[PDB]
């Protein structure tokens, strides 16, 4: 079983870090007046887990009886999963207690669903079903009839949380982890629990021990797909003392043996470069706006080596500056 | 007819510049069943055109010039139809799907499955292969790599740098310079000698050879007009004639030497929209224009060095525009200011 | 007979034919002693054997007969996008797993699974990789997914962790000069001295574009009819690849400074019919390489070669491009 | 009613204004009213902008700064505005960038050259001259198509290289050599499937010294009946 | 929990006179209805001002009653197929009913701009067979992109933006319609968070009363989520740039406010900005909306805001 699924917690009173709209949600329950929910936010934050909870503490044992969560990204199609909803609707049941509870994951990847199929599921089914929206990037909802709903935005979770939550995991998988390794996997997850969870069970596979070994922030990074903090300080090391050919070939070695393209590089010297300590506001200037200028010519295309060789001599007159 | 087409090489061996090439176009027809996709790229008028339809005659024979012209009309979605002129001889067609604009690719996989569908092998021209979009060309990758049995193209355009890498992969590169002086002068004493035009002295065909910058096109049409304009005898002393848009360009050009003020640039305003409504590319204006600056005497390097960055911004800028004037006024307006 | 590109031709057939890349294959191996193939994320320079490898693995997994029928080799730099790509991939997976004959079944595992090959993943955008990790996700059971990228960086991380990474070393000069020398004497290819090298460097150590200007070159020596072995000068003329001495010519005129002497070979070398972009990738190379330019002169040059570039790159006039960059860099 | 075409006058007229871009005058009429008066009419404010961006006399100069520096930056400003309008229009859901547009076509430009208007705002010549420019590369097209097959060219290097010679061809023997060219000129135009009205939309193309509308009035008009008469008479070419 | 109606949709405009904007082109239609005489009309403007809404409005105002097949709004790049689109026009064209002299049965075609020339002559040819009976209303965002043909038979309006009064005027309407408690800072967020855009505006207020219940900044930034003014305006005058990318790292960045709301929030700002000179402030915007171009082309990376920043900066310091 995935570890999402695993460890989502099983009541209301386990989420962390959300207490106001927890409070919220729980006074609005606890009267059975649930009416149709929208939770929207930054992915991973405990939207699924909120309502599984809720469902869970509304129906209990016989909450599959009335519960239907389904993923609008499917890819069985909008119209299947439309007529998925219209044939759970129809079904009727001996308790009254509760409605129909339709969960509809990631229901923002709708940009012509919203408007065809989810204002009709919305408008005919109010009167037996209460539906729940999720979703994750900016407002793709089409506001025309997203307006019937209760608004809730997530924030994201608090850092000591997610530590707490990343130590739980980790003892009841018998799991070891680094506290570099548990750094670097926080800074790359930035809050989504998802990538937390996944990251660390990927991890755990391609252990030859799972139960000796420890994983390291080596791992991390190798199952992230991320630069490593290391590469990317030891080309700008390069880069800013060695001279331009021992710097223009540690570049091209590094960027090319690991994997890092020219556009993560610049990503990553910059968030290096952000920590520096500079005397001359003249230096950042520079830096930011020849590197804007580099990655923006690389999204067109353009000429690989030469973007490269542009980086290092952006970096290297920038820090003429002192 | 005009002396441009009445002399053009019917054959690989009428021929007369750039022996290399003719002896490698000779030895490709040499193997017509063996004949790779083909990418011709150099100057404009410089005989590309001319030596794909010798190979051609080479292979299938004299009847590829009985060329006969036809409209296709392809119904493409939403129910745009659409029309595109494709010039057709009983052994290859030729086309030209930049007239399309961004409608080039559905147009030539059309047509290249009707090609294919309608099928040794029937060899397909695309003119201005540059000037392709990049799905346009992967389309044109695909047809290779699907119909290569029935499908033989010749591409040709004047920069193989807009091609993509997988077409270059796939054809065989043809890099066709402009000839010298003296092949010019040569072909143009053989027209002359055809049309039994009087010569003080073979400097005049020189002179007509280094006025056209290596376009053999405008020296043929240069050496026609020159003759006609002359009652069919050249002298040492007859002028060059330039057509009449480079004229309007040169003047432009003194006008913004000799003046810089708002009143010449409403003026040179005037002379970019004359020049712009009757059909000259606004790429060709700003070109002849930087030229000629670059041209003038009076000016020193440091407002020659301002008017090339210049032109290379504002034709950056062109390319990417879509109003012409703005860019070819903006331009102007730098190089006054640069030259004042 | 049918004619196939030496590329696809010399491909090794099995795992132990793979030269410079012993820890994919043995990590590959070990992963193949294992009944369970996760997803496989092949990643390294270009030219390295990602995909020669992942064929031989499908080879040894399904045979040289099953592996036709289990295979779904596409790409996603294809210019119908993203659509046409996820319902090539859906179909693929929706239909049922064709049953091995008992002679497949004997002589080799059969696998129950089907393998989709998937080469430029690092291409897609971000929605076309979270597009890809749902359609994974649905028909894990059936389709094992290998995606084939030079970065791996570029891919998301709800996607590369799905799969299993095996990173393949860039090929030292001395084998990838093998292997194009064992070709040559395979297909008969008369070359000079040093030919082969200057294919390998042309190709920038990228051994399949090496393979295919091999090839190229071979058709045009074939070509020629005399005979004669290859030179350098011809391969570079079938790469774009401007020639030295015009090269050291143009560094000269820059040298000398004078606007109207760069302006008139500016012009003079338009009419050749080179290729501007190789101009200023090769004025790129010489210059950043050289120990005669002080750390400032390279520091305006990268800024300046970078600039044409992008300008280049927007389809603009060549000339107007060249004489600008050729009179910015006599002015340093 | 008619006061919907005085609109973009009357914009271009409060645009170009240089009382509103002095700091006293800046108060009075914010930036978000001048992005309101150009997204009152978003479809002429930036013609009408370039187009009236020259006639002004510029009161907002900055100390050693000229005229002809502020037009320049206008002019650039207004090259940029044009690319942002292109990108806006090629694709849709780009609609956000209309204030962007706003700035880089209607206010920066008006407020590098704001004064007061030396003559009178004269309305956007550039609708009219792309109408023209697409009815000349039709009747181009139309010539191409029809000479396709004895020239070895495009369409452009028809109108920049042909073009010349054909004139030297067709109209100047008339003028040497009154009607007795009528022979010669119908043999060129069947050696290139030209009709009567080919040869008349060839003679406009021409600009310059080159320009042929006088020439051809000064024909005489004997000459030009006889030279339709003479190719009526006879079958061409198809 | 009972039966309820979100304000958009309430307090819809349904008469040309409840319409605030666009005082001009309401006259006309206004003076149109009047007459009694509904002719082909075409509406053109900028995507999201509500084009169709007036002509909703005027097929109230004429039809009244019988409103049911009298007027029918059809999508022109409807995922039904075009041909579908356009049978369905001629078959409803082609269907009389009793009307009043003065009425004629109303056709909306809505993104008429993305036809093809082909669907388009064939729509007009149609529109002509039923010109007695019935009038085609076409909405485009631009003019341009109609053929000649289909102009020179229509009437042509022209639909704009939306005024900050017109604005303010409909929110108290609003405001006053109901049981809403609000102060001038309320309303002034709201109106600076909506720019001319009423249904966005009216969705924020209706959202900030069921949370708030009062109308103030703090409430109404709480349940927008576009970064707030404040924390913009803080970081775009920062008299230190280090200053501003500490700001946008920090309050911005790692919030969870995307790239597209941070450049239209320093845009909104910087154009506010009274206490700045407008050359200054139209230097600012000039850089603002570069990055916004940037980032609408495919590069949202945090790389641009901080480039866009330090231009910002050297444009204050000189
Ligand atoms: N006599 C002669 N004329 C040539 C030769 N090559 C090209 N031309 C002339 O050049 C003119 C234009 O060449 P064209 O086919 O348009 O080449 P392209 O436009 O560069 O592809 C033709 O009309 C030919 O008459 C040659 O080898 N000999
Ligand atoms: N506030 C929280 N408290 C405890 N666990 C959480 C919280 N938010 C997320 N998680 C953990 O993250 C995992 C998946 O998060 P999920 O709710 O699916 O993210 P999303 O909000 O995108 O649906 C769950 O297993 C859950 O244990
Ligand atoms: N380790 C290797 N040993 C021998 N040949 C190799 C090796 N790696 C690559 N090649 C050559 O490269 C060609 C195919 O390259 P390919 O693997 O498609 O490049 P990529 O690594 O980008 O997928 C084959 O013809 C093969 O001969």
């Amino acid at each position: 079983l995935p570890w999402v699924e695993k460890y989502r917690p099983e009541t209301l009173d386990e989420v962390y870090g959300q207490n106001e709209v927890i409070t919220t949600v729980r006074k609005f329950v606890d009267e059975g007046k649930l009416p149709h929910l929208l939770f929207y936010g930054p992915p991973g934050t405990g939207k699924t887990s909120t309502i599984v909870a809720l469902a869970r503490e509304i129906y209990g044992k016989n909450y599959s009886n009335m519960v239907l969560e389904l993923n609008a990204s499917d890819d069985r199609g909008i119209d299947v999963v439309r007529n998925q909803i219209k044939d759970f609707a129809s079904t009727r049941q001996i308790f009254s207690k509760g409605f129909k509870l339709i969960i509809l994951d990631e229901a923002d990847a709708m940009t012509n669903a919203a408007q065809n199929a989810l204002r009709r599921v919305i408008e005919r089914y109010t009167k037996n079903t209460r539906f729940c929206v999720l979703a994750n990037y900016a407002h793709k909802l089409t506001p025309a009839l997203l307006s019937r709903c209760t608004r809730f935005r997530f924030q994201p979770l608090p850092q000591e949380a997610i530590e707490r939550r990343i130590a739980n995991v980790l003892v009841h998988e018998k799991l070891k982890l680094s506290p570099n390794a548990e750094k670097a996997l926080i800074e790359l997850s930035n809050g989504d629990m998802r990538r937390v969870l996944n990251v660390l069970q990927s991890c755990k596979a391609t252990l030859d021990n799972p139960d000796e070994d420890e994983i390291s922030d080596d791992v991390i990074y190798e199952c992230c797909g991320a630069p490593r903090p290391s590469d990317l300080k030891a080309v700008l090391k390069s880069i800013l003392e060695d001279d331009w050919g021992t710097a223009h070939y540690t570049l091209n070695k590094v960027r090319s043996a690991k994997g890092l393209a020219l556009i993560d590089l610049i990503e990553g010297i910059v968030k290096i470069l952000e920590d520096y300590e500079l005397q001359n506001e003249e230096t950042r200037v520079h830096l930011l706006t020849k590197l804007a200028d580099i990655e923006y010519s690389i999204s067109k295309g353009g000429n690989d080596q030469i973007q490269g060789s542009a980086v290092i001599g952006a970096i290297k007159a920038s820090f003429e500056n002192e | 007819s005009l002396w441009v087409d009445k002399y053009r090489p019917k054959s690989l061996n009428a021929l007369s510049h750039n022996e290399e090439l003719t002896n490698f176009l000779k030895s490709l027809s040499d193997q017509p069943r063996d004949l790779p996709h083909l990418l011709l790229y150099g100057p404009n008028g410089t005989g590309k055109k001319t030596r794909c339809m010798a190979l051609l005659e080479s292979i299938f024979g004299p009847g590829v010039y009985r060329l006969k012209i036809d409209v296709r009309q392809f119904v493409t979605a939403s129910n745009r139809k659409l029309e595109l002129n494709v010039v057709s001889s009983p052994y290859h067609l030729e086309i030209t799907p930049s007239d399309m604009g961004n409608n080039d690719r559905i147009v030539i996989q059309e047509l290249l499955k009707e090609v294919a569908q309608m099928e040794r092998y029937k060899c397909v021209i695309i003119n201005e292969a540059n000037s392709l979009t990049k799905d346009a060309q992967a389309a044109l990758r695909r047809t290779m790599e699907k119909y290569s049995k029935n499908i033989r193209l010749i591409m040709v355009c004047d920069s193989m740098s807009p091609i993509i890498a997988p077409i270059k992969s796939r054809c065989l590169l043809i890099r066709c310079p402009a000839p010298s002086d003296s092949e010019i002068s040569t072909i143009l004493s053989d027209v002359v000698t055809n049309e039994r035009i009087q010569l003080e002295t073979k400097d005049i065909l020189k002179r007509i050879a280094q006025a056209s910058n290596g376009n053999l096109r405008v020296s043929l049409l240069m050496l026609e007009s020159m003759a006609l304009n002359n009652e069919l005898a050249l002298k040492s002393s007859s002028p060059i004639i330039k057509p009449d848009w480079i004229i309007v360009i040169h003047k432009l050009t003194r006008k913004i030497v000799k003046e810089r003020s708002v009143n010449s640039l409403i003026e040179c305003r005037a002379v970019l929209y004359d020049l712009l409504a009757h059909c000259i590319p606004a790429n060709i204006i700003l070109k002849e224009l930087t030229f000629s600056l670059l041209d003038v005497e009076t000016l020193n390097t440091t407002n020659k060095s301002s008017i090339i960055e210049y032109s290379s911004v504002f034709d950056e800028r062109l390319s990417l525009g879509n109003k012409a004037i703005f860019h070819l006024e903006g331009f102007i307006a730098k190089v006054m200011c640069c030259l004042d | 007979l049918a004619q196939q590109p030496w590329v696809e031709k010399y491909r090794p057939k099995n795992l132990d034919e793979v030269t410079a890349q012993d820890h994919a294959v043995t990590v590959l191996k070990k992963t193949l002693k294992s009944a369970n193939l996760p997803h496989m994320l092949f990643y390294g320079p270009p030219g390295t054997g990602k995909t020669s490898t992942i064929l031989a693995l499908t080879k040894e997994l399904y045979g040289p007969d099953l592996m036709k029928s289990r295979i779904l080799e596409l790409n996603a730099s294809d210019e119908r996008g993203i659509s046409i790509v996820r319902e090539k991939v859906k179909n693929f997976a929706r239909l049922t797993v064709s049953k091995p004959s008992k002679h497949d079944l004997e002589n080799y595992p059969c696998p129950p699974y089907k393998i989709i090959i998937l080469d430029e993943a690092d291409s897609m955008t971000a929605d076309a990789q979270s597009a890809l990790r749902r359609t994974m996700e649905t028909y894990s059971g059936v389709t094992r997914f290998c995606l084939i990228c030079n970065y791996v960086t570029r891919i998301i991380d709800p996607l590369a962790s799905r799969c299993s990474k095996f990173r393949f070393k860039a090929l030292d000069a001395s084998n990838a000069i093998d292997r194009l020398r064992f070709i040559s004497e395979q297909e008969n290819v008369k070359c000079d001295d040093g030919v082969l090298e200057r294919i390998l460097d042309i190709s920038a150590g990228d051994l399949r574009r090496g393979i295919t200007l091999l090839q190229s070159a071979s058709k045009g020596a074939q070509y020629l009819g005399d005979g004669k072995n290859i030179t350098s000068t011809q391969v570079e003329e079938l790469a774009g690849v401007v020639p030295h001495d015009i090269l050291i010519e143009i560094v000269e005129k820059v040298k000398s400074g004078d606007f109207d002497e760069i302006k008139k070979y500016v012009n003079t070398f338009m009419k050749s019919g080179w290729s501007a972009a190789s101009v200023v990738n090769q004025l790129h190379e010489y210059y950043i390489t050289n120990d005669n330019f002080d750390t400032n002169f390279k520091n305006q040059i990268s800024w300046l070669l970078f600039t044409t570039d992008s300008r280049l790159n927007n389809g603009t006039n060549e000339h107007i491009q060249l004489l600008n960059l050729l009179v910015k860099i006599s002015q340093l | 009613e008619k006061n919907i075409a005085l609109k973009p006058f009357d914009i271009a007229h409060k645009m170009l204004d240089g009382q509103i871009y002095s700091d006293i005058g800046s108060r009075n009429f914010t930036l978000n009213d001048k992005i309101a008066l150009y997204f009152d009419d978003f479809d002429f404010t930036p013609l009408m902008i370039q187009e009236n961006y020259l006639s002004t006399r510029p009161s907002v100069l900055k100390p050693g700064q000229s005229h002809l520096e502020a037009v320049a930056e206008a002019a650039n400003c207004i090259s940029l505005g044009d690319i942002v309008e292109k990108k806006i229009r090629s694709s849709e859901q780009l609609w956000s960038l209309l204030p962007l547009h706003a700035v880089l076509s209607s206010v920066y430009p008006a407020s590098k050259v704001a004064g007061h208007m030396a003559g009178r705002i004269n309305f956007t010549a550039w609708l009219g001259q792309n109408s023209k420019s697409a009815k000349y590369y039709r009747l181009l097209q139309e010539i191409h198509y029809h000479t396709r097959l004895g020239t070895s060219t495009d369409k452009i290097g028809l109108r920049l290289d042909y073009l010349p010679t054909f004139r030297k061809r067709l109209l100047d023997p008339f003028l040497k050599q009154g009607a007795d060219a009528i022979s010669s000129v119908i043999e060129v135009m069947d050696d290139y499937y030209l009709t009567k009205e080919d040869w008349d939309s060839i003679m406009e193309f021409f600009v310059g010294p080159d320009v042929t509308t006088a020439i051809i009035k000064k024909i005489p008009a004997t000459v030009k009946s006889g030279f339709t008469r003479k190719y009526n008479s006879m079958t061409h070419p198809v | 929990l009972s039966l309820q109606l979100p304000w958009v949709e309430k307090y819809r405009p349904q008469v040309l006179s409840d319409i605030v904007g666009n005082k001009e082109t309401i006259d006309r239609l206004q003076q149109i209805a009047k007459d009694g005489n509904m002719p082909h009309m075409i509406i053109s403007g900028m995507p999201g001002i509500g084009k169709t809404t007036s002509v909703h409005c005027l097929a109230h105002e004429l039809l009244g009653r019988s409103y049911a097949d009298g007027v029918l709004e059809l999508n022109a790049s409807d995922d039904r197929g075009i041909d579908v689109v356009r049978n369905q026009i001629k078959h409803f064209a082609q269907k009389k009913l009793h009307l009043p002299p003065g009425k004629h049965k109303i056709v909306i075609l809505d993104e008429a701009d993305s036809m093809t020339a082909g669907a388009q002559q064939a729509l007009r040819r149609t529109m002509e067979l039923y010109s007695n009976s019935t009038r085609f209303a076409f909405a485009c965002n631009q003019s341009n992109k109609i053929i000649e043909p289909l102009q020179s038979r229509c009437a042509i309006l022209r639909y704009s933006k939306l005024s900050d009064e017109d604005v303010l005027k409909r929110l108290l309407q609003i405001i006053k319609l109901e049981d809403v408690k609000y102060t001038n800072d309320g309303l002034e967020a709201i109106i600076f968070t909506a720019e001319g855009d009423m249904r966005q505006a009216i969705n924020n207020l209706q959202s900030t009363v069921a949370g708030h219940g009062l109308v103030n900044a703090d409430n109404v930034f709480k349940i927008v989520d576009s970064p707030h003014p404040l924390i913009v305006k803080k970081m775009l005058l920062a008299s230190n740039l280090e200053d501003s990318i500490q700001i946008l790292r920090t309050d911005l960045w790692k919030k969870g406010y995307s790239s597209i709301d941070i450049v239209t929030t320093s845009f909104r700002v910087t154009k506010n900005l009274a206490q700045v000179k407008e050359s200054v402030r139209l230097e600012m915007i000039k850089e603002i909306g570069l990055t916004h171009m940037r980032i609408l082309e495919g590069v949202g990376t945090y790389l641009q805001l901080a480039s866009m920043l330090a231009k910002i900066h050297k444009l204050n310091n000189k």
